[PDB]
DNA sequence: ATTGTGGGTCTTGAGAGCAAAAACCTG
DNA sequence: CAGGTTTTTG
RNA sequence: UCGUCGGUUCAGCGACGAUAAGCCGAGAAGUGCCAAUAAAACUGUUAAGUGGUUUGGUAACGCUCGGUAAGGUAGCCAAAAGGCUGAAACUCCGUGCACAAAGACCGCACGGACGCUUCACAUGUGGAGUGUGAACCUCUCAAGACCCACAAU
């Protein structure tokens, strides 16, 4: 069962004003951040105390005898419930579980100095367990989300009689997902309430879980942004980057202009040390990040779509860990990890295995005659093989090599 | 006002033993920073219910607790390390209490602190700049069988050459320095801090 | 522009996306 | 009692 | 040329705002100003003398939370309360269900038409999907590299 996330905008609260709802959400964010940081602090104190106790006695101290709880999370919840009373107890417990699991999974790295102790930021999503969220469709078409955002003392304090109700804009693909949720086809997992600061919009990120030979070869080409070549079929596919190069030129010109202007004196901008002199740059940076995210969605969707189109039950692609060294591709400084992760999870939805191979002389090797030559590549675009005189686009030959099963091992054998 | 000079070779001894000494001192400095953070956390009363009088401040208590375990480090270097950790904790205490930033942490490849008294630089007629460093304490001298002032050859060029010449002339006054290691370049460096008018 | 130092961000990775029993409120 | 709703802990 | 709204990201379209790369408000760890020299390390028989620079209170240049322009909306009855009617956002028509200022309303359902883009069959017919087009697992934390200020050059 896979887990996916869809966000639905909260347009208004029911029986509460927006001032009260905003104050409640800001406060709950404050206790969420407090709980995360203090749970991490308690995990760290327990680590240090256990080390000292092992030094003194030669064995690990049992938390049940000392803390009173069999796990650090119980003691953390016991300590936090006093100062995070406003948060619903289930939400608080899951937030503390997040913090303590993050600390525990990475304890060795922090102990040997590889990793720092995690620290959590102010704009932290409001956690909501599956039981604390319900959604109902009204007869007139509105979708109402009932959320247990408050505890009994907090409900008494702000005089909130029952679960806080909001109207969620459920449209488009969100409408299909929400209808599947209400039908019971989708099951809702631990979700969040986040705040997009650009549009000043509160979103309910509902996380839902659900039950979802021939090999494709993907090559990050030099003249073509992405290129797909298939085994057992001469079918060819590609993704050019005219939109990428045009967008790249525009955002490059804008960053240069913004950075040049930032040195010139500004009254209101320069008055505040940070978050001012930085907002205009952050806006354009977030625009670039969103464009790269959307482009990677389109690319991974196209790739998987052609995978089902030609029945390719396996997808092979270059392990970029080594490619990072050369970094000379059509896409300059692209979010290759994002694109690769998108391809992986979308293929896994489609039912297609994804395998990463070493980019070991895949471009130099000839996919037809199996001949590896350093000087085989002739020109910046074409590829000509002498052993059989094979003339093809370099991206096509690279992707054809990538599509070959066990091609990295075969290339390693041919090298030696 | 800091400049970095990389060391090609230790003058007194070989690279293997010098690197072993340097990584031992790195381990001791990291342990000192972590223990000083723990003791500053206990000192402020932030400790829990399940978890020491006699010292005026946390720095002295931490030093007198740690100096037994970190016997290899020079005592001044240990004091500088512990002061760094306690300064970080005193700077972040309010955020720690409010649950804003969790706990301060220090990287494995931690700089080796060196007080102003443990750094000297001189110039041989051969043209090799020699840096004399007091890295170890007396029990460490007995155990490792090495002299107090370890001499290392430092390449000094360009702006670094100007800075080192100003240090030698007396215009630039040396201060607390660090010995760091860069894994990407796999080289040991000295960050020398200098002050002037 | 190039080495560093003191403060902030990209691109890579990793982990996650709880469950059960009991007391309180409610019916 | 009955059933959700929090709360607390493994 | 850049943004805002029209559900989410990137484009288009409609209507709008730009001095927003703009202006402004309060609190506060850095930085500065007062006292104030605490750890710790040395030389030295000790003494003594050095480097080292701590603890509180202030301000606010820098710092932390913020604010600030941006689609359009039909009126009566009733002493009043309340009632009736039913306006306005990305195709049109009909019905039904909603709704009197509003960060919160302009919507939804069904049927028909029109347009689009996919398949099947012999330009045409049938079937499918959708109303600007394409997509629509994210969050958190760390690591390595990048950005700003400083010293030498
Ligand atoms: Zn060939």
């Amino acid at each position: 069962p896979m887990i996916k996330v869809y966000r639905y905008e909260i347009v208004k609260p029911l029986d509460l004003d927006w001032k009260e709802f905003g104050t409640i959400l800001r406060q709950l964010q404050q206790e969420t951040r407090f709980a995360l940081n203090k749970a991490t602090q308690l995990a760290w104190e327990w680590m240090g105390f256990s080390s000292d106790y092992k030094d003194n006695h030669g064995e690990y101290p049992k938390s049940k005898d000392i803390l009173g709880y069999t796990n650090v999370h119980g003691y953390a919840y016991h300590t936090i419930k006093t100062k995070a009373y406003r948060l619903n107890s289930g939400n608080l417990s899951q937030t503390i579980k997040r913090a303590t699991d993050r600390f525990k999974a990475y304890q060795k790295e922090i102990l040997r100095g590889d990793m720092s102790i995690p620290s959590y930021k102010r704009d932290i999503p409001l956690d909501l367990i599956k039981e604390n969220i319900s959604v109902n469709r009204m007869n007139h078409g509105d979708y109402i989300a009932s959320l247990s955002l408050l505890s009994n003392p907090a409900k008494q304090e702000m005089n909130v009689k029952r679960k806080i109700s909001v109207i969620i804009i459920v449209r488009g693909a969100g409408k299909t997902i929400m209808d599947r949720i209400l039908s019971g086809e989708y099951q809702v997992s631990a979700s969040q309430i986040i705040h997009d600061d650009r549009k000043n919009k509160w979103y309910l990120n509902i996380s839902y879980d659900f039950e979802p030979n021939k090999i494709m070869g993907i090559a990050l080409g030099v003249a073509v942004a992405v290129y797909m070549a298939f085994q057992h079929t001469p079918a060819r596919y590609k993704l050019e980057g005219g939109e990428i190069e045009n967008f790249r030129r525009q955002v490059e010109s804008r960053r240069i202009s913004m950075l040049r202007q930032g040195k010139y004196a500004g009254g209101a901008r320069g008055g505040h040390g940070r978050d001012k002199r930085i907002k205009p740059i952050e806006q354009l940076r977030d625009k670039i990040a969103n464009f790269r995210d959307t482009t990677n969605h389109r690319y991974s969707r196209y790739i998987v779509d052609m995978a089902i189109k030609e029945g390719c039950g396996t997808i092979q692609m270059e392990d970029l860990t080594n490619i990072r060294d050369i970094g000379s591709r059509f896409l300059q400084n692209w979010t290759y990890y994002d694109l690769q992760q998108k391809i992986i999870y979308k293929a896994e939805e489609a039912g297609i295995k994804v395998i990463k191979i070493d980019p070991q002389y895949t471009s130099q090797r000839c996919s037809e005659c199996g001949n590896i030559d350093s000087g085989n590549r002739i020109g910046q675009a074409i590829f000509k093989c002498r052993a059989c005189g094979y003339e093809a686009n370099a991206d096509y030959n690279a992707a054809r090599n990538i599509a070959i099963p066990n091609i990295d091992k075969i290339i390693a054998e041919s090298i030696k | 006002k800091v400049y970095r000079y990389e060391i090609v070779k230790p003058l007194d001894l070989d690279w293997k033993e010098f690197g072993t000494i340097l990584r031992q001192l790195q381990q001791e400095t990291r342990f000192a920073l972590n223990k000083a953070t723990q003791l500053a956390w206990e000192w402020m009363g932030f400790s829990s219910d399940y978890k020491i009088l006699g010292y005026t401040n946390v720095h002295g208590y931490a030093y007198h607790t740690i100096k037994t375990k970190a016997y290899r480090l020079n005592s001044g270097n240990l004091s500088q390390t512990i002061k760094r950790a306690t300064d970080r904790f005193k700077a972040y205490q309010k955020e720690i209490l409010r649950g804003d930033m969790s706990i301060p942490s220090y990287k494995r490849d931690i700089p080796l602190d060196l007080i102003k008294e443990n750094i000297s630089v001189n110039r041989m007629n051969h043209g090799d700049y020699i840096a004399s460093l007091s890295l170890l304490s007396n029990p460490a001298k007995q155990e490792m069988n090495v002299k107090r002032k370890i001499s290392v050859i430092i390449i000094v060029r360009g702006a670094g050459k100007t800075i080192m010449d100003r240090i030698l002339s007396g215009e630039y006054q040396v201060s607390a320095s660090q010995i760091i290691h860069d894994d990407r370049k796999n080289k040991w460096y000295l960050n020398i801090s200098y002050d002037f008018e």
